[PDB]
RNA sequence: GACCCCAGAAAAGGUGUUGGUUGAUAUAGACAGCAGGACGGUGGCCAUGGAAGUCGGAAUCCGCUAAGGAGUGUGUAACA
């Protein structure tokens, strides 16, 4: 029963980022590269999915 | 008291859009605690209680018997204010000198169920005594030699039967 | 094909300024594309309103300084979100029906508020399953005749706050005028003049 | 049932050609050559992209089709079924054997054809795409995305030459004027200043 | 390439001082003293004027890695002057879809117990870094207010609340419940 | 609101329709016509452009006035049975008219354009009828 | 990482850094950020159970304009 402002706000560090198709890593939303060495910082990256 | 209101409204609008018109068969369908259609408190624990319980005892604390709880019921529910320090009802949100009045619910119904609550989970042996004397309910034995959940449940099992 | 539209930009703006000796500048406020529209077939008959880069013009304004002088008092003014209307009419007439008008324009989520709204205990008029609306307002309403109800009046929106989705679904909802504001005029340029 | 291309990558025999010495030859995976607009005229494509080898290699016949039908998918979707036209210039004349184990072992071990290939040379062309100018940017990726089928190194390449002529697109139109040269389909015909007067006479009239 | 020179320039309020030590910095302000040295790079640091009070960062001869050294000294600097100043004020709403998260502040505002969790047994004990002060705000049913001096300290302390109270096993998606940072401000509002 | 607030529309023409239309769904924000009401509702809109029809509709408590607002391709697909330069004219003149315009002109650039779905070099070199409409 | 034979590597990637090629924008105000607008015909046509810019097949216009695609994506049964 969250309210959604406060939905909005555990869903900034849950559910609002990015995964490298890769190695999995969660990135933050405005990623290009990922961070990691074990990829070779790959750009090919995908939204997380939504449980909508 | 929130968590009331938006049950009896989700109620409210099943019974009215589903259902008949006011002018139907039936008449009104819509409930209203003001009118005492409407209860609460746990089976589990064997205690419950409406409105018209807590007008009871306020009346008493205070044919013609019954026409005077049933308009306390009409005050005891909905957005009307009581001033604690002043004792008496009011309409408007804010006091004459400002400070937040609490609602008559939650200041003179939900206030001694969580006085109650709040000394026996809290073990308070003074304050738990003194609010039974007050509340003036009958504690048998087997029962007052028990404490903690199981003696919330004994002491509002008879004081709402 | 930028650079004709620049091009033409400035052609149309130094014609303006040789047709029209007397005009208003008028600063823009969150005015919408609707608005902007309103006020030009409002304006359309008498009067003209062009609007863009302030650069454009401050550019185009120097240009035509040596042609045409005493346009140099509007080079310290023309800042921020603004533009010219010009117009053949008196400074009065021109002024009140542009103050008069003006549109209720919505209230968008995400926006800061000037106004200060609150809703009166009325009936809303509306079906009783709109009131999910209100429970996430917290506003406690009831079914009478069928239909939403309002108990009380619940102060919705504070002067300089902004303005939740949730609010701004319900100002759509019951169709209330929120704040509302449009072209507000800056100062005026009557045959090199200013005033207020 | 077919080899890893590795064991058949480099250009290692002489060519073996399917001849009357060379019998029993399955037909090449690839027998389009040409696809789009083919019968488009000359001035239609003005712009030629090649796709050109940097290795001296051998590429299959699988390889070829597949890098085919890769190109064209692109190039349909990109600028419809008839906006192009796309010329694969290689054709798997050489024949690969294969030494089929189950007599045993190395003896009388001369193989049977088991496939064909195309032998390219570095700077050779594989593939060539004509299309109209506001295409550059499609073709280029086109031949991009057919080069992950091949085993080498392939550099995509936009030729000076006037769509899949001989000559350079910066003089082909004022030979066109001056009747150097005259269209037959999707190619052009150069006309030398030399032979009977009456085909001269053709022209001019 | 090698840069001949690189600089940036800070500004020094006039309620702060800044006393320099080599490379390590002091910032004195009316909330407190800050300390922190950059012996790790390789840079100039240089008091300027006594009216005005600019510190100025030089790195000379600088490759592409240790030019981004200069801002970031600038932006400590920064950070120090903010904080001995104004203070860094980091609030946490607590978030949960059932089970209440109450949160207990133990000596001094240095201990914090999270109870109920995701109504777990488990009680979380996470300890703010020193100079960190945490505390139960007034204002909102269930906010947290971390307070200091260093921004450093302040923020790791917030994320040392908030990677406490983690949701594991199960769809993070789903199950929202924690402690988040919900605004990063300062104290005395200037 | 002149005692009667029914000015929701109507995306519904040609055939009668009644009970495989939507009129059924929408019906209950007035309550008044159902299926009588939208019946005689669309027997004086069944022609007056067969096509989609979207409309708009007021009540007098019993009956409905079905006034059809005058969409481009409605009209040009009810006149179309081409320039049909005076056909198209003569259908801009009881129209709305707004168009955020500033000539007459325009008008007719407007819905010469909505008939595209060639006369579009009509648009390019037009030079006959410009302030022939008022 | 580290020297003929030679004693281990490929396609493909990298917003690590370095050099080079070609092109484009920009004091007529680039780029990036923050902040406003993002309109009418028109809920354009054919498609259907509903597809209103956003499942699709074609079309690809005009006016107001500083500008706004009869639409880049998210989203809705469709809207919003
Ligand atoms: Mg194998
Ligand atoms: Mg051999
Ligand atoms: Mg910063
Ligand atoms: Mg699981
Ligand atoms: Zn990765």
């Amino acid at each position: 029963i969250i309210e959604p402002s406060l939905r909005q706000l555990a869903q900034k560090y849950n559910c609002d980022k990015m995964i490298c198709r890769k190695c999995y890593a969660r990135l933050h939303p405005r990623a290009v590269n990922c961070r990691k060495k074990k990829c070779g910082h790959t750009n090919n990256l995908r939204p997380k999915k939504k449980v909508k | 008291y929130q968590t009331f209101q938006r049950i009896v409204e989700n109620v409210n609008v099943i019974i009215s859009t589903y259902g008949e018109g006011e002018s139907g068969p039936m008449g009104n369908i819509m409930i209203d605690p003001v009118l005492g259609t409407v209860g609460f408190g746990s089976g589990l624990h064997g205690w419950a209680f409406t409105l018209k319980q807590f007008a009871e005892m306020y009346v008493a604390k205070f044919a013609e018997r019954a026409k005077k709880v049933e308009d306390m019921m009409k005050k005891l529910w909905g957005d009307r204010y009581f001033d604690p320090a002043n004792g008496k009802f009011s309409k408007s949100a804010t006091s004459p000198e400002g400070k937040k009045l609490p609602r008559t619910f939650c200041q003179l119904i939900l206030d001694p169920i969580f006085k109650v609550f709040d000394a026996i989970m809290n073990f308070k042996k003074e304050e738990t005594a003194k609010l039974i004397e007050k509340l003036d309910i009958k504690l048998d034995s087997e029962d007052k030699d028990k404490e903690g959940k199981p003696l919330l449940k004994a002491v509002m099992r008879r004081w709402l039967p | 094909d930028r650079a004709t539209w620049k091009s033409n930009y400035f052609l149309k703006i130094i014609q303006l300024l040789d047709d029209y000796p007397k005009c208003f500048i008028v600063g823009a406020d969150n005015v919408g594309s609707k608005q902007m529209q309103q006020i030009r077939m409002s304006l359309r008959g008498k009067a003209v309103v062009l609007m863009g880069k302030n650069t454009m013009m401050r550019k185009a304004i120097r240009g035509h300084l040596e042609n045409n002088p005493a346009l140099e008092k509007l080079l310290p003014h023309i800042r921020g979100n603004v533009g010219f209307v010009f117009t053949k009419e008196d400074l009065t007439e021109i002024r009140d029906m542009l103050l008069a008008n003006k549109v209720p324009a919505a209230a968008r989520a995400g926006a800061i508020a000037p106004c200060e709204v609150t809703v009166p205990a009325q009936n809303t008029g509306l079906g009783p399953e709109k009131t999910s609306f209100f429970q996430a307002l917290g506003i406690t309403t009831k079914i009478s005749r069928g239909t939403i109800e309002i108990l009380s009046d619940v102060q919705l929106i504070k002067t300089g706050d902004k303005v939740g989705a949730s609010e701004a679904t319900l100002l759509n909802m019951l169709n209330i005028s929120p704040f509302s504001f449009g072209l507000v005029i800056q100062q005026v340029f009557d045959n090199g003049s200013i005033y207020n | 049932g077919r080899r890893p291309a590795r064991c058949y990558r480099y250009c290692k025999n002489k060519p073996y050609p399917k001849s009357r010495f060379c019998r029993g030859v399955p037909d090449a995976k690839i027998r389009i050559f040409d696809l789009g607009r083919k019968k488009a005229k000359v001035d239609e494509f003005p712009l030629g992209g090649h796709m050109v080898s940097d290795e001296y290699e051998q590429l299959s016949s699988e390889a070829l089709e597949a890098a085919r039908i890769c190109a064209n998918k692109y190039m349909v979707k990109s600028c419809g079924r008839d906006g192009f036209h796309m010329r694969v210039r290689l054709h798997p004349f050489h024949v690969i054997r294969i030494n089929k184990m189950l007599q045993t072992g190395m003896r009388g071990a001369f193989g049977k054809p088991q496939g064909t290939v195309a032998r390219v040379h570095i700077g050779q062309v594989i593939m060539s795409i004509r299309t109209k100018l506001q295409n550059e940017e499609h073709v280029i990726e086109a031949l991009r995305r057919a080069k992950f089928k091949f085993p080498g190194r392939q550099k995509i390449h936009i030729s000076k030459k006037w769509g899949f002529t001989k000559f350079n697109a910066d003089e082909f139109e004022d030979m066109v004027a001056k009747k150097c040269l005259i269209p037959d389909g999707c190619g052009v015909k150069y006309v030398p200043s030399h032979g009977p007067l009456d085909k001269w006479r053709v022209l001019h009239s | 390439m090698k840069t001949i020179l690189s600089n940036q320039t800070v500004d020094i309020p006039e309620n702060v001082d800044i006393t320099l030590k080599g490379r390590t910095v002091i910032v004195k302000g009316p909330r407190g003293t800050l300390r922190r040295d950059f012996n790790h790079i390789n840079v100039e640091l240089s008091l300027l004027g006594k009216k005005k009070k600019r510190l100025r960062v030089d790195k000379w001869w600088g490759n592409r890695k240790e030019l981004a050294t200069v801002r970031t000294i600038c932006s400590h600097v920064q950070n120090m002057i903010k904080g001995v100043t104004l203070g860094f004020r980091y609030k946490m709403r607590s978030v949960y879809a059932h089970f209440p998260i109450n949160v207990v502040i133990q000596e001094n505002g240095s201990l914090v117990e999270i109870r109920n969790f995701l109504g777990e047994k488990y009680i979380r004990r996470v300890r703010m870094r020193p100079g960190v002060a945490c505390s139960v705000s007034q204002a909102q049913k269930d906010e947290l207010i971390l307070e200091g001096n260093d921004i450093e300290l302040v923020s790791n302390s917030a994320a040392l609340i908030q990677q406490a109270t983690t949701v594991k096993n199960k769809d993070i998606r789903k199950f929202l419940d924690g402690i988040y940072v919900s605004e990063k401000g300062t104290v005395q509002q200037a | 609101p002149n005692e009667i607030k029914v000015v929701y529309l109507r995306c519904t023409g040609g055939e009668v329709g009644a009970t495989s239309a939507l009129a059924p769904k929408i019906g209950p924000l007035g309550l008044s016509p159902k299926k009588v009401g939208d019946d005689i509702a669309k027997a004086t809109g069944d022609w007056k452009g067969l096509r989609i029809t979207v409309k708009l509709t007021i009540q007098n408590r019993q009956a409905q006035i079905e006034v059809v607002p005058s969409a481009s391709a409605l009209i040009i697909k009810a006149l179309k049975e081409i320039t049909f330069d005076e056909i198209v004219n003569i259908a801009r003149q009881m129209r709305h008219r707004s168009l955020a315009r500033e000539l007459s002109g325009t008008i007719k650039e407007i819905l010469g354009t909505a008939q595209s779905v060639h006369p579009h070099d009509i648009i390019d070199d037009i030079n006959s009828g410009a302030v022939e409409c008022p």
